[PDB]
């Protein structure tokens, strides 16, 4: 329960770097987070992940690059993207769950474009 | 398990022993009618039991002076259960069930105490009942040459002791009464069944058949067996023979003149060449029947001495007097038809003795709810069971037996040598006599003489040649028991390794010592036929001898396996019958149910419903009003349609009976390029693992695997279940239709 | 009561249906959704590549069953002698060899299961198990746990509830996925056409399945069943994917989409349907029967006749058979061409002849057990 | 040449083979209409039913 608006999208050139921040007004994240791309020509993966226990995950196309970080307080998850390629060119959604309460909540994407 | 409150119960009765023993003439007697009050009063068998077997265990010791064991109080006690008693041979099983069968006689009901064969129900019912006769219980004894007034009689005492075929004929013949009184049996309350698992195992496998005797008779019988052949199969293992010379059918052909045998319009005569094909290949004389007085009498598989009465079904004891030359009689005709299994499960409660029984125990709690409780001796067996002996084809194997009755006959040990059939007793006797010994043999060509021989086998210098009457109780002589008591020499090895324990078990006695021996060779029974297949011609190569044996443990296994497929085909076929009864038992017990009816308005109602389905099938009420007060009108119209009603109904059930045992047989399947299916597995084994082991084209790939997911296992009964069921209905129809117009008009 | 026993047929699909939610160790749950290439309904069940792919504790369900059981069955028809001699024994045939078979499921199970789970990280970034070959090990239990306990119910709910327990879960997983309904809601418009085509389908394999050769035999008929059900397809699924085993290393003509793919595939239907047939219903064996206890087909000799007789009718009526059955293969294509559709659903297959049949056996066995109470009685 | 005498032979072959009846047809789809329509509601329901009962 609650709702996730994300910013921080924008064009770069290759070799660049930008911070995606995901708010959620309504805040709890007191769970299982992460963010997930779905360029067209789809279908989407998921780019990083935190665990309850603070755990993270990447997949190896991202590893080292992108940083996932959870701010406390006022709900924020922020996605630390570096050394950016165009391959990473997708719209970036930022997604909550609790683990196996179940499914993930999305959100209204920010665009990201790599040229 | 529960052996626990058995001993209990053992300890309990002993102890108030003393109570009773000095009681003397008549007032233990007087008992019997202390017990009855208090079951009047609302006592029970198991409130009663600790001294109702106190009662008889000092009856049973003034009478024949045994005093029953403990262990034997135990036994008596899970018969009472409703459950089976195993108790090794020679530790006194028919003592022992006196005590139930006395309890539960009490309550005013007939006591069915069943046994083997008739031998074994006479002398027990002798034996045993002056014990219930020394309480003031009456016993019966059933047997086939009692006249229906005899049976009436025994099955009115107390306690009835006879055999499983006459009390499932008794029950068969009930149930074709004319009046209500001809009825001999009692409701069935209490089944006692000595050696259960030849009962319920072993003669499970066969029904029970009535055949009622009318005939258009010998027509070309003659002709059948006139044709003859020699073929060349009679297959080794499988029994059957059957016609493949195809010149066979062609010659056939010629021979009762027809252009196709297999046609329509040619059977009957398909049926008669292959019954007198059967009758001269497929069974001997003196092996499963006898030629005496002209007539073909049976000889009974396992209980081993003939049948007077019974018939060969379906045609074939005709082919064998057509085979002998003898008369032509008239022809055999199926009335009813129950299987021992069903009949027992009427009696609401069975119970039973054999040392056989524990193999089983998964067939007495699934088909009867019994569960086999095993019993400890109270005399340690000392009887030594020697491993088999196994020569090459049956005359070294005869001469050895021979040779072995020879050495103890010289010492004076008393010995009983066991065969399977007439001819191969008298193949032994000739080697003892030829060859000088002297014997007697026990056949039912001498089922007179049994008690005689019986009585003498136990003797010093005794030697004794038995067909299956090993199924048997032989005293034991003063000076013989320390002499090697009652060899025991078996010549082949039975279908089942309990019968071959029971052969061993005629030996032995309670504590006696004693031995047993079975001589086998690769050319008896077993081994050619349902013997395994393999073993043979490899070790037939081999071992061209006899002087000495052959000793492997390879053909003793060979031999096993051998054994233990014909116990698994017999299984086979006895779940066969059970699930095709199982439908009949039904439809039974509803006809019988309602002929016990009509013995004891009915027919108008019959009227109308016929006269429905013939209106429909092209009203009702105002033709019927008018056939009541026709009815009105026109003693005698009622019991003119008790026998218009039940000859319709016993003529239709036998129509039917015989219509049902056809579709049972004719209903199965069976489940089953180079091998073109040992890559198909591969193929298959891939088609699993690599398949879904890896989408790369993503969950965005295609749908070739998912989206099949494949059903049935690979690896139907009820089909009868369901025409058996129409095929009922089509048989009440009928039925209603015959006493509708034969009544009415006539 | 059958109804008293239908309480438990409902029941037993209640405790699989509850066991569809419970999780693998294994699973980043968050992954496997939005793996979801639409709207699920389920956690842990996915719509993608037409799948309904439920990864869970039964994710391989009784399938490792169905697989062993025609891996045994061509194994003991040859190949290995020791089953054939189980094959022809019988009781003891069906006891030790559905006893290997059930060793054979289990031991398979371990092996769909790894597959499964490696394979399904490959999908989902190169993310989302667990930590990642100690970890895979649990999970080769927990799913080989997930059919066993599966395998248990079928055994089960035959014994105590309606018909055959493994057919009704099979029938049971096909008829769970109702939200494909409502994931296609999506896309009155031409819906009056898909509803009477998917009936027209359920008349078209009730038409052919309950079909019948009546073969006298001497009012008792032998039938020949149909016009040989499913295991011509999945055995025609496997030698494309064999000689596609290449594809993940060292490609297109074996292409299921394209012309020269369905051509090889559909002679493939046509002859894993024949073959698999002339095996598995009446083979020389029906013949070689009549002959040890029974009669004949009236006017045609027993033996070689018999044989040449069933062999010739086989052929013949297995024609339609086998082609009907690649028809209902290639049905979902052109239902999803001229499609509303995405290629997400059950539409026209395979998964309707398992549903239309698994219902018709278990209504033809329900009243095999309800003719006592019908028509016995009499006289009255 | 062999294809088309053939053909004929298998067609021949099927209508020996008596097709079913005809209103048993309608019957039987009656049959098969009912059995899924009424595990797909079963189905339905059980699987919301399981999905409140979780929020556990
Ligand atoms: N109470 C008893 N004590 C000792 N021996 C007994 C007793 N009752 C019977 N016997 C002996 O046991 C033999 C019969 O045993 P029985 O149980 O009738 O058959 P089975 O040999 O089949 O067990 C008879 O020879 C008899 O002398
Ligand atoms: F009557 Be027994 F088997 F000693
Ligand atoms: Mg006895």
């Amino acid at each position: 329960q609650v709702q996730l608006v994300e910013t921080g999208g924008g064009l770069v050139q290759p070799g660049g770097s930008l911070r995606l921040s995901c708010g959620a007004s309504g805040s709890i994240f007191n769970y299982a987070m992460g963010w997930y791309r779905q360029a067209p020509g789809k279908q989407r993966e998921v780019v990083a992940r935190i665990a309850t226990d603070d755990s993270t995950m990447y997949p190896d196309s991202v590893k080292g690059r992108f940083t996932i970080s959870r701010d406390n307080a006022k709900n924020t998850v922020y996605l630390q993207m570096n050394s950016l390629k165009p391959e990473d060119t997708a719209v970036y959604y930022c997604y909550y769950q609790r683990t196996v309460m179940s499914q993930p909540y999305w959100g209204q994407g920010t665009q990201v474009t790599v040229s | 398990r529960t052996l626990n409150r058995y001993e209990k119960i053992a300890n309990d009765i002993d102890a108030i022993r003393g109570d009773y023993e000095n009681l003397s003439d008549d007032a233990l007697k007087h008992k019997t009618i202390e017990f009855k009050e208090r079951l009047e009063k609302g006592a029970t068998t198991d409130d009663l039991l600790v001294e109702a077997f106190a009662v008889v265990r000092e009856a049973s010791r003034r009478v024949t002076g045994m005093f029953p064991f403990k262990v034997q109080l135990m036994g008596g006690v899970a018969l009472h259960d409703g459950n089976i008693a195993e108790m090794k041979t020679g530790e006194g099983k028919t003592l022992t069930s006196t005590l139930p069968v006395y309890l539960n006689a009490l309550t005013g009901k007939g006591v069915h105490v069943v046994t083997v064969n008739e031998y074994l129900a006479s002398r027990d019912a002798e034996q045993m009942g002056k014990i219930f006769e020394f309480l003031g219980l009456t016993v019966g004894l059933n047997l086939n040459s009692m006249s229906k007034d005899e049976k009436r009689e025994a099955y009115a005492a107390d306690i009835t002791y006879s055999t499983n075929n006459e009390l499932g004929f008794d029950y068969l013949r009930d149930n074709m009464v004319l009046y209500k009184e001809q009825m001999v049996q009692r409701p069935l309350h209490f089944a006692v069944i000595d050696e259960v698992d030849s009962i319920l195992i072993d003669e499970a496998r066969t029904p029970l058949i009535i055949s009622g005797q009318a005939a258009k008779s010998t027509k070309l019988y003659v002709q059948a067996n006139a044709f003859v052949r020699t073929l060349k199969y009679t297959y080794d293992i499988k029994t059957k023979a059957v016609q493949l010379t195809e010149e066979g059918m062609t010659k056939a052909e010629k021979a009762f003149g027809i252009d196709n045998l297999f046609d329509v319009k040619h059977v009957a005569l398909n049926h008669h060449i292959n019954q007198a094909l059967k009758a001269h290949v497929a069974m001997q004389k003196d092996v499963d029947y006898v030629v005496e007085d002209g007539q073909v009498v049976i000889v009974d598989s396992f209980t081993g001495r003939l049948m007077k009465g019974r018939r060969y079904s379906e045609g074939l004891h005709q082919a064998i007097e057509a085979k002998e030359g003898l008369e032509i009689q008239n022809e055999s005709m199926t009335l009813a038809t129950i299987t021992f299994q069903n009949y027992f499960r009427m009696y609401e409660k069975l119970a039973g003795m054999t040392g056989t029984a524990k193999t089983e125990e998964e067939e007495f709690r699934n088909i009867y709810n019994m569960q086999v409780v095993t019993i400890p001796t109270n005399r340690p067996v000392v009887r030594d069971d020697r491993p088999d002996l196994i020569y090459r084809t049956m005359e070294g194997k005869f001469k050895a037996v021979a040779e072995d009755v020879a050495q103890r006959y010289m010492t004076g040990q008393p010995v009983l040598v066991g065969t399977v059939a007439v001819e191969t007793s008298e193949l032994i006797s000739k080697l003892l006599k030829n060859k000088g010994i002297p014997h007697q043999v026990l056949n039912a060509k001498n089922h007179e003489r049994e008690a005689q021989i019986i009585e003498e086998a136990g003797q010093k210098g005794a030697v004794t040649i038995a067909t299956n009457m090993a199924g048997t109780d032989i005293k034991l002589g003063e000076g013989v028991k320390e002499l090697g008591g009652l060899a025991v020499v078996g010549t082949e090895r039975h279908e089942s390794r309990r019968i071959d324990n029971q052969l061993r078990g005629r030996s032995g006695r309670q504590g006696d010592p004693g031995i047993t021996q079975f001589y086998l060779s690769m050319e008896d029974e077993l081994m050619r036929r349902f013997g395994a297949e393999r073993t043979m011609a490899m070790l037939d190569r081999f071992g061209m001898d006899d002087s000495t044996p052959i000793q492997s443990k390879m053909v003793s296994r060979a031999v096993e396996s051998s054994q233990k497929r014909v116990e698994g085909n017999n299984f086979d076929s006895r779940k066969q019958l059970l699930q095709y009864d199982d439908v009949l038992r039904q439809q039974r017990e509803v006809i019988y149910k309602q002929r016990f009816e009509v013995i004891d308005e009915i027919v108008e109602n019959m009227i109308k419903s016929s006269l429905e389905r013939a209106i429909a099938a092209y009203m009702l009420e105002l033709i019927m009003d008018r056939i009541i007060t026709k009815y009105n009108e026109k003693e005698q119209m009622r019991e003119f349609e008790k026998v218009i009603v039940l000859r319709a109904v016993d003529s239709k059930w036998m129509d039917h009976i015989d219509a049902m045992d056809q579709l049972r047989q004719g209903i199965h399947l069976r489940g089953s390029k180079k091998t073109a299916i040992a890559i198909a597995v591969a193929l298959a084994g891939f088609a699993t693992v690599a398949s879904y082991a890896q989408y790369e084209d993503g969950c965005s790939g295609e749908l070739e695997r998912q989206h099949t997911f494949a059903g049935g296992p690979g690896a139907p009964l009820r089909e009868y279940q369901m025409e058996g069921f129409a095929m009922f209905e089509h048989m009440i129809e009928s039925i209603e239709d015959e006493v509708a117009k034969f009544v009415m008009k006539a | 009561d059958i109804r008293n026993k239908i309480i438990f047929t409902l029941l037993m699909l209640i405790v699989f249906r509850i066991g569809t939610f419970i999780p693998v160790p294994s699973v980043n749950t968050d992954v496997l959704k939005l793996q979801d290439q639409l709207n699920a309904f389920g956690v842990l069940n996915i719509f993608c590549g037409g799948a309904l792919q439920n990864f869970s504790i039964f994710a391989m369900g009784v399938m490792p069953y169905i697989t062993a059981s025609i891996i045994v069955q061509l194994l003991q028809m040859d190949v290995v002698p020791k089953f054939a001699e189980w094959s022809k024994q019988g009781e003891m045939g069906r006891r030790k060899l559905a006893q290997f078979t059930r060793y054979f499921t289990i031991v398979l199970g371990f092996i769909q299961a790894l597959g499964m789970s490696y394979g399904f990280n490959n999908l989902a970034g190169g993310m989302l198990i667990q930590n990642p070959i100690g970890t895979y090990l649990l999970i080769a239990v927990v799913l080989t746990a997930g059919t066993a306990f599966l395998m248990w119910l079928g055994e089960q709910i035959t014994a105590k509830g309606v018909g055959n327990g493994i057919s009704i879960i099979i029938f049971a997983g096909i008829v769970s996925g109702i939200p494909t309904i409502l994931n296609q809601i999506y896309a009155i418009v031409r819906l009056l056409l898909v509803a009477l085509a998917v009936v027209a389908v359920i008349v078209g394999v009730i038409y052919i399945q309950q079909a019948f050769r009546k073969i006298p035999i001497q009012s008792t008929h032998l039938p020949l069943k149909v016009n040989p059900v499913i295991f011509a397809v999945s055995f025609l699924i496997a030698p494309p994917t064999i000689a596609s085993f290449f594809g993940t290393n060292d490609r297109r003509t074996f292409d299921y989409t394209h012309p020269v793919g369905m051509t090889i595939y559909v002679v493939l239907i046509i002859a894993f349907t024949y073959f698999y047939a002339f095996v598995q219903v009446n083979p020389e064996q029906m013949a070689d029967n009549l002959k040890k206890q029974g009669g004949y087909i009236p006017g045609i000799r027993p033996g070689k006749n018999t044989q040449e007789y069933v062999t010739r009718i086989l052929y013949r009526l297995t024609l339609v058979g086998s082609l009907f059955l690649a028809f209902i293969a290639v049905l979902p294509v052109f239902f999803v061409n001229f499609a509303n559709l995405p290629p997400s659903a059950q539409i026209g297959g395979t998964s309707l002849l398992i549903v239309v049949g698994v219902a018709l056996e278990t209504m033809k066995q329900l009243e095999s057990q309800l003719v006592k109470r019908h028509y016995r009685g009499f006289i009255k | 040449q062999r294809v088309t005498n053939f053909f004929k032979e298998v067609v021949r072959e099927l209508k020996k083979v008596s097709w079913p009846n005809r209103k048993e047809l309608v019957n039987y789809t009656a049959v098969v209409l009912a059995t899924v329509a009424f595990f797909t509601v079963f189905f339905a329901v059980i699987d919301l039913g399981i999905s409140q009962l979780i929020r556990l």
